[PDB]
């Protein structure tokens, strides 16, 4: 997905008190896939034409 | 490539046609035939009876 932002400003004054990070994991994404068949169909008398 | 199999599959046929002509009405002279002609070259020929 991304990494994280800047967020700008970055002071600190001794001491994080963060909230357990803010990882913001990645995001999963999926895709599927389809079929493709292309049927024919011909006749038995059409078979043995010149 | 079989596609079809109706009209236009097979392509360059013979259109239905065979190697022999049929003379509806006979009309052969076995009599000639059977009858064996024979040569002259000269132009003074003689028979006996």
């Amino acid at each position: 997905d991304a990494l994280a932002s800047v967020d700008g400003n970055n002071a600190h004054v001794e001491g994080s008190r963060a909230e357990d990070g803010e990882m913001k994991p990645t995001v999963i994404k999926s895709n599927v896939t389809q079929i493709l068949r292309k049927v024919v169909r011909v006749s038995d008398t059409a078979n043995t034409t010149a | 490539n079989p596609t079809l199999f109706v009209s236009y599959d097979q392509n360059g046929k013979k259109l239905s046609f065979a190697n022999w002509i049929s003379v509806l009405s006979p009309q052969d002279t076995p009599f000639v035939s059977m009858t064996g002609k024979e040569s002259i070259n000269q132009t003074i020929f003689s028979w006996q009876t």
